[PDB]
């Protein structure tokens, strides 16, 4: 869930998700904020300026919000 | 299940009170709608095969869907579909008939999109084939009526 | 007392029907010769053959 | 659910006997058969009386006395007791 | 089920098209091969408890440890159970010998395996190394049986179905 | 391996493989003969550099076989040697597979995290990993033990 | 790929005697009588006897492996390994002789060294083993002489030993399946006979009326999974009669209560086709679906014409008469009888709970076709 | 299932070992305890509907539960109700006398959560009774027993909640 | 999350009511233990390390486990392996040092059996390992805070299975 | 992933057994078909956008798919559907090189089909389109590589389908 | 009675009786002459327990021998104690067998549809039969009226 408020998306893939964890306990949940907003990929897309915002929606949520071929035109 | 009654007699009785006018006013409500539900129910019963044939005809048909690689692609696949659209046209009648779509909750909705997400089943195209429905169904049924299965074809939609 | 369900040598009830068909009893016998013959020739036999 | 609609061939329900007999109706037969088994020395399942005798509906008996010819029984005694015959309505 | 004959053929359902060259060549590969499929399936059917045998006693030696009170196949019970499992495996292999596809594999031995074997603690690594034991018997009877009749002396038809199933149950570490 | 690190790599480029990257795969299929060699020997010489290189870990450390070290008695001196055997393995999973991916994620990955979870010395560990490579050189060629050598070294930076 | 999840299984091992003393009580839901706490009582008054058995078994265990050691025996044949094996199996029939006094009476033992006599006949002599536990046996026996009433105990175990390691491999239970579709499994003999069995419950109407009553009481724990008598005071009598009657078969007796209100009620309205077809498997013949084609089958005849006729083609079918026939109650058919099928080992065990009336989704449709299919969406 | 007997040659058995005398004290401990577990078991017997009764009229009655809107509000859920305690009585007996909770872990407390959190049933409505069934069912069975009883009642309690 | 007190202060704030005699009593109770519980929660803190190698020599070593083809096959999976149980024995002391098991319910129990039938993590071995977790903690902070550690360790076991 | 390498080590490692001869055949067989990967590779990054155009030429142009109402119909939908084609062009070419379509299965067939079924992709005209791509690719590569080639792409098809 | 269930319990596992059951009848063919003993004092006490127990009855219940009772007049009265001499006669009975067989299948497999049939009130029943516990209970030894006492019980738990 942090990792969708933070980077708008969902996790690509296990690793992604053992990396965070691991850092979890190692270090804890402060340094876990810290290598979200760190990374390359925050860095990258939001910068410094940038509110984060929704970049990637899975296809339970374009189903669910009625996108597509799901739509009631009506 | 229950119906519009017996949803009455649910929310009198978890309150523990009896029945009050505003719940008389529901009942009235009901029992002065019922004849139109039942001869609504009377012709979707008379014509349920032309419903799904048009509705078919409407939204399914002459697309990749029947063209070889599509769903449904064979004819175990085509009638195991019209199937389906018959299981939607008859309890969205019971629906009607209820006055409470509880039924839909009970057995239909339940478990049917993970049915469809297991099996390979578009959903976007069994939306658009019951809104097909919807659409045949009140130019039989009529202007009131039509609205009555209305809302419970776009009950189903709203499901999936 | 002890005896045996249904008062025979095994218990059980509802054994099967020993008796035959109307025209079968009435062809096993001597007598009833020419009432086999008439519900022969009628087809009355056919009705009686039924298990109404 | 009156199994004769749309008898199959061709239908999708895979091919099955389908009875005669009334939605609901109430039409049973006496009926004595004889059946043994022939799978219980691979299997070494408990030994049930055989030369059963009971009322079968009459809806469903088409089934039976044909899955009882299947595994070798030998049918004695079949009487129509519960119901009326050759009746157009009224089951 | 579908051996290899439906395995191409409903590859040209999902397609729509008809039988082309390729899969009138693919097809007669597969009726060239089956006469040599059924020498292999008869080799097993002779020798088949021979196989389970000496599979039996490779396994329990390599791994002596199933046989200590903390192993598995220690007991009369256990025992018998793997010995039955043996045999499982032998015959599907053989059906898939038979049919030259692995989907027979699938179906019906593979699909909810590393489930029951992990519900019942059941170890993998004496499973997976029962299934090869059971490949290099059936391949070195065909490599003598084949130098025999004289044979294209090739096995890797032979081997495809054990290895699919070492394949699937298998752990991935890379 | 080496094809898997190349597609990984463009595959995170999301392009194609690029024509160095090509021209080094040709390099790594023409050298396999080469590979397939060394752990050829590496192979059926397993039972000399184990315990040679066991030998010269507890004559060089008299630490953990003394009593009050890890090592001490029979069964630990063979848990021991068990570990040898095992990275000994995974080096020549490394020669075959061109690539330390083997090696890193059979054996490499959190080490120090099982050796602290069992109170074992890591340097102990590395320092038997050298003495298997001097052993391993003793029993190659020049250039041979270098490649050979080097993933040996490889497993060393690992552990230290 | 798919799975159901991996529950935790007890395997089967053996029973003990206050083990299969509760479990009988148990299986019939009663509440125990005097009758049975008479069996804790003299099975948990007699255990001191035991122990001292045990004690002495544990202490002298090397002197009865050797006595028979010496008479069964050589360095040219048998290396180390082998003559390991056969000492490890002298001591080891000790072991199983003390836990299965102290344990309750002659489980371990019985299925532990029916079938082996042959699993040793490959390397060993049928006279060898015979005369090291005749002389385990007659060692055992005049040592513990005195104490007659512990050897009595004790003769009854070595006796029942010698006449196990008799015998036979107790053959091979097999499991053929009419339909084409589904997929044969044995099952050792050995295997099964371990643990309680599970009685079955069969009416012949000549019986005495605890016997009826008992049969009846188990067809309502069978099709409804609870006693809905003596709850909700449910009674059914002429059902019951003309089932104590024999005039309905225990077929027609689990047929006509499949068609009433109760069980459409309890079971139909509730849930989806397809989860209707499901239970009505669990309720009707004992198992799960053994696949999708089978599935396919039974799906088209509840969705084409209601429960009725799906509960009346089930109860048709040609293997409802072979497992169960016309004089048994249907029972459940999980690890300890018959050879359970691995392509539905989780879901089977996830169906036999109480808890699975709950499942409002379908268990099986879903497992099967994501057989069939790759991997799905959701999350890792 | 299992007992402390096959408890005992479980642990014996899985190390190889034979039975030592740690274990026989073990079977000496539940052969001296088995007599009293049998006359408690008994005396449970005899009144189990007494003890159903007790406790719910402690625990449960009078109340929001009981009370329309609660979950006990109709007689399809009393009845429902009253027959789970009789369930948990009667494997809390079967617990005692086995001398071992497995039979709790495999025939009761596997999937109940799932139900009660699945049905609406209230967990802490329901710890409350079971433990009205442990004062009622130790006052009747004694201090020793009702000690024994102790354990097996707060383990399906410890399993709920 | 709750303690024992947040619990009480839940089920008398929810009837409305304010604090009567038998809230009091369960405040005594806790305020009782308190101590113990803190003196426990101080010697698990000293001993972590000895608790996950003493339980992990005990419980999953030398086994088709860490034989290849088993779980704990690689450095990566024994790293993870012994994670997780330093997860079991912090929130178990959590858990303890709270007096409700609510933190076990909220962070850990929940989706941890659909983590590990997702992953293949055998559920068995790891429940074994749980309770070698607890013999060698209640071998080091005694018998009654023994006996609170038993609790919730028993409370993840039965969680898991 | 894995390649045929990587699959191979995968079966010795689980084994934990040291490489025998067997096994090598399999590695030997790989590296004498390693350079036939290598240039086929080479000529399908050569050209890429030269197969995604014809292929698009023969399968989707001028039909109902770019005329309006079809899915191709805008440019957006148009640069997805290109978008697509070279997804599974490159990925198909990471699966012949690999000598493995586990790749296909990790990064390409994982819950593409429940994504279509969602946005409204056909998957009758994407399977044509792949298989415009077969034949053209099988057209640059030869006969031996498109034999390779045509695996992989028949694998995808099989996957959609 | 206890052989009667042995056998019918392993006739449905279809198997010879076990070592524990046959254990369970020589408990049992030994405990005899006590039991004998028992039903043999209960058998020439009967009038005591029928008379003294069905005064406590009336006089802790004055509701069924009022008027308008169901237990009004002297034949009525009479056939309410002709019934507890009844329950005493099928507890000795219990006693004997080893078993409430008989107890069950003479006296409480359908009471509660018999005498709501008859419009007498059942808890009555349970009531006298409870005094003649106490009554038989005065009568024996301490173990004794103990077992006897616990045949009663079971009656009292058919009745409620
Ligand atoms: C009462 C609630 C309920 C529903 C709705 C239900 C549906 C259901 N649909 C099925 C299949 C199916 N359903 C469809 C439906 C469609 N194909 C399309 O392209 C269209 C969008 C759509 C028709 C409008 C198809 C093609 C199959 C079979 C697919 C296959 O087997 O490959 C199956 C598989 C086996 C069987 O039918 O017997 C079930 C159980 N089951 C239930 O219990
Ligand atoms: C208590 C429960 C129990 C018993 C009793 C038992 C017996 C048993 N004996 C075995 C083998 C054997 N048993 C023997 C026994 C003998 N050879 C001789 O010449 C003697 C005459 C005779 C002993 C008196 C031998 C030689 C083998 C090894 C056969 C082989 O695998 O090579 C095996 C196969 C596993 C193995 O040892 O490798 C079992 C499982 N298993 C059990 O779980
Ligand atoms: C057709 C596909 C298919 C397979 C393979 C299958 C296997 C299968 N193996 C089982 C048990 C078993 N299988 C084994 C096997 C072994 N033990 C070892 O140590 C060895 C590594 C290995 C033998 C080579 C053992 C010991 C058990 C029983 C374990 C127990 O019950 O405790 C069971 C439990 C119940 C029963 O057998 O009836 C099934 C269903 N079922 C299937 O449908
Ligand atoms: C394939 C990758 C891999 C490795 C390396 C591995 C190691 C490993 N080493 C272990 C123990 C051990 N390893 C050692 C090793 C040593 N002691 C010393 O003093 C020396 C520095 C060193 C030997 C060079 C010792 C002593 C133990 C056992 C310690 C104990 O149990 O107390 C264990 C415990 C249980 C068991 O061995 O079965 C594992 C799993 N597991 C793996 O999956
Ligand atoms: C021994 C094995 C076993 C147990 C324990 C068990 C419990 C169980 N409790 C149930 C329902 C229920 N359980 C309760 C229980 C309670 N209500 C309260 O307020 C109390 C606080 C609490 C009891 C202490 C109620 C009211 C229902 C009925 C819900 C409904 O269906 O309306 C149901 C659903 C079936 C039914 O009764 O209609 C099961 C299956 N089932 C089993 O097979
Ligand atoms: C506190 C909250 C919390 C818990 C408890 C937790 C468990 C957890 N265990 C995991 C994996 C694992 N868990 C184990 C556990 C075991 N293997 C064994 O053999 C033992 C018997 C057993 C431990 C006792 C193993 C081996 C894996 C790695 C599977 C893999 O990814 O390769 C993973 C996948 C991520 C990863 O580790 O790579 C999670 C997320 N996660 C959480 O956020
Ligand atoms: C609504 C947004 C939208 C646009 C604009 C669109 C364009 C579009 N232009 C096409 C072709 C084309 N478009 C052109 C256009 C030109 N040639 C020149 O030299 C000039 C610079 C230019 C005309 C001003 C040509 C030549 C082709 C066909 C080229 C060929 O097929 O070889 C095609 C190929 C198939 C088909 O037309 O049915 C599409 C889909 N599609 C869309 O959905």
């Amino acid at each position: 869930y942090i990792h969708v408020r933070l980077l708008g998306r969902p996790t690509y893939g296990r690793q992604e998700i053992d990396q965070y964890f691991n850092i979890v306990y190692k270090e804890g949940y402060y340094t876990m904020i810290d290598r979200i907003i760190d990374s390359r990929e925050y860095t990258e897309t939001f910068g410094s300026s940038i509110v984060p915002y929704e970049r990637y929606l899975t296809s339970n949520t374009l189903i669910s919000r009625k996108l597509g071929s799901n739509s009631v035109h009506n | 299940m229950q119906d519009a009654i017996t949803a009455v007699i649910n929310t009198a009785d978890v309150q523990g009170k009896y029945l009050d006018d505003n719940s008389l006013d529901k009942l009235r409500g009901y029992f002065e709608t019922g004849e139109l539900r039942v001869r609504a129910a009377a012709t979707i019963a008379a014509n349920a095969a032309t419903i799904i044939k048009e509705s078919v005809a409407k939204a399914l048909l002459y697309s990749d869907i029947t063209r070889p690689g599509g769903n449904m692609y064979t004819t175990r696949r085509y009638a195991a579909c019209i199937r389906d659209l018959d299981y939607y046209l008859r309890y969205a009648t019971y629906g009607m008939l209820a006055g409470d779509p509880s039924i839909l909750d009970e057995r239909v909705l339940n478990g049917l999109k993970e049915t469809y997400n297991s099996l390979g089943v578009p959903i976007g195209a069994t939306v658009q084939a019951i809104q097909a429905m919807k659409e045949v169904t009140a130019s039989l049924v009529g202007t009131n009526a039509g609205q009555e299965m209305a809302v419970y074809f776009d009950y189903i939609c709203s499901g999936l | 007392v002890g005896v045996p369900y249904a008062n025979d040598k095994v218990g059980q009830l509802y054994k099967v029907t020993p008796t035959s068909n109307i025209v079968d009893t009435a062809a096993s016998v001597s007598i009833f010769s020419t009432l086999v013959t008439l519900l022969a020739q009628t087809g009355l036999d056919y009705e009686l053959k039924k298990s109404g | 659910g009156y199994d004769m609609d749309g008898s199959g061939s061709g239908s999708l329900n895979p091919l099955r006997i389908k009875s005669s007999g009334v939605e609901k109706d109430r039409r049973a037969f006496k009926i004595t058969y004889c059946l043994p088994s022939e799978s219980r020395l691979f299997t070494y399942r408990e030994l049930q009386n055989v030369y059963t005798t009971k009322l079968v509906p009459f809806s469903s008996w088409y089934a039976e006395q044909q899955r009882i010819q299947k595994m070798g029984g030998k049918i004695f005694k079949v009487e129509l007791a519960a119901g009326g015959q050759m009746r157009s309505c009224g089951n | 089920m579908q051996d290899t004959i439906a395995s191409i053929v409903n590859r040209y359902d999902c397609t729509g098209k008809y039988l082309d060259n390729v899969a009138i060549s693919e097809l007669e590969s597969y009726f060239s091969t089956a006469i040599i499929r059924l020498k292999v399936i008869e080799l097993i059917n002779q020798s088949s408890s021979k196989i389970i045998q000496e599979a039996a006693n490779r396994l329990y030696t390599e791994q002596p440890e199933l046989l200590r009170p903390g192993g598995n196949s220690y007991t009369t019970r256990r025992y018998s159970a793997c010995l039955r499992d043996i045999e499982y495996y032998l015959r599907y292999a053989s059906y898939a010998l038979i049919a030259g596809n692995t989907t027979i594999l699938s179906e019906r031995v593979l699909d909810g395996l590393k489930e029951t074997y992990s519900s019942l603690n059941v170890p993998i690594g004496p499973t997976v190394r029962s299934i090869q034991l059971l490949e290099d018997i059936i391949c070195n009877e065909f490599i003598i049986l084949a130098q025999k009749q004289n044979i294209s002396t090739n096995i890797t038809f032979i081997q495809q179905p054990f290895n699919y199933m070492v394949k699937y149950l298998s752990e991935k570490n890379i | 391996s080496i094809v898997t690190k190349s597609i990984v790599n463009a595959d995170a480029e999301a392009r194609y493989l690029s024509p160095g990257e090509l021209e080094r795969i040709k390099s790594f299929v023409l050298s396999g003969q080469r590979r397939l060699r060394i752990a050829q020997t590496l192979t059926e010489n397993r039972e000399m550099i184990v315990k040679k290189g066991g030998q010269q870990l507890f004559q060089k450390r008299t630490d953990v076989v003394s009593p009050g070290g890890n090592a001490y008695g029979e069964e630990m001196t063979a848990t021991c040697l068990r570990d040898l055997d095992y990275y000994l393995r995974l080096v020549t999973y490394g020669i075959v597979a061109g690539d330390v991916t083997p090696i890193e994620e059979i054996g490499l990955v959190g080490v120090k995290e099982m050796y602290n979870s069992l109170g074992t010395p890591i340097s102990g560990v590395s320092e038997g990993v050298r003495c298997m490579k001097d052993v391993a050189c003793s029993l190659l060629s020049g250039e041979d033990s270098a490649e050979a050598g080097f993933y040996f070294d490889y497993t060393l930076g690992a552990m230290q | 790929n798919a799975s159901a999840g991996s529950p935790l299984v007890k395997p089967k091992l053996y029973r003990t005697a206050s083990m299969s003393a509760i479990m009988q009580a148990e299986q019939q839901d009663r509440f125990l009588q005097l009758g049975e706490l008479n069996e804790i009582v003299a099975f948990l008054n007699s255990g001191s006897k035991r122990l001292e058995i045990a004690n002495v078994i544990s202490n002298n265990s090397n002197l009865m492996v050797s006595k028979a050691a010496d008479k069964i025996f050589n360095v040219v044949r048998y290396g180390s390994t082998r003559m390991q094996k056969s000492l490890r199996d002298l001591d080891w029939f000790l072991r199983y002789l003390t836990y299965a006094i102290v344990a309750g009476d002659t489980n371990i033992l019985s299925v532990n060294i029916r079938g082996l006599r042959e699993l040793i006949d490959n390397a060993c002599s049928s006279a060898a083993a015979s005369v090291a536990l005749r002389e385990m046996r007659k060692v055992a026996v005049t040592l513990f002489d005195n104490d007659s009433a512990s050897q009595e105990l004790v003769k009854e175990y070595f006796n029942v030993i010698i006449n196990e390691f008799d015998q036979s491999r107790l053959s091979d239970k097999l499991r053929k399946r009419a339909s084409i579709d589904l997929q044969g499994l044995k099952l050792p003999q050995s295997y099964a006979m371990a643990g309680i069995l599970k009685p079955k419950f069969v009416m012949k109407s000549s019986l005495s009326a605890d016997e009826k009553n008992t049969v009846v009481k188990a067809c309502y724990r069978q099709v409804f999974e609870r006693d809905i008598a003596k709850a909700y005071n449910i009674q059914f009598s002429g059902l019951e009669s003309q089932v104590k009657t024999g005039q309905l078969s225990i077929k027609e007796f689990v047929r006509a209560l499949g068609k009433s209100s109760i069980y459409r009620q309890q079971f139909h309205e509730n849930f989806v086709d397809s989860r209707v077809v499901e239970l009505s498997f669990k309720h009707f013949l004992g198992r799960g679906i053994s696949s999708l084609e089978e599935f396919q089958k039974y799906f088209a005849i509840l969705s084409s014409n209601g429960l009725y006729s799906l509960i009346d083609s089930l109860l048709n079918s040609l293997e409802y008469s072979d497992y169960f026939g016309e004089e048994t109650v249907p029972y459940f058919r999980d690890l300890g009888q018959e050879a359970q099928e691995s392509k539905n080992w989780g879901a089977q065990i996830a169906l036999f709970n109480y808890s699975a009336v709950f499942r409002k989704k379908p268990q099986f449709i879903t497992l099967f076709s994501d057989y069939q299919n790759n991997l799905p969406d959701q999350h890792a």
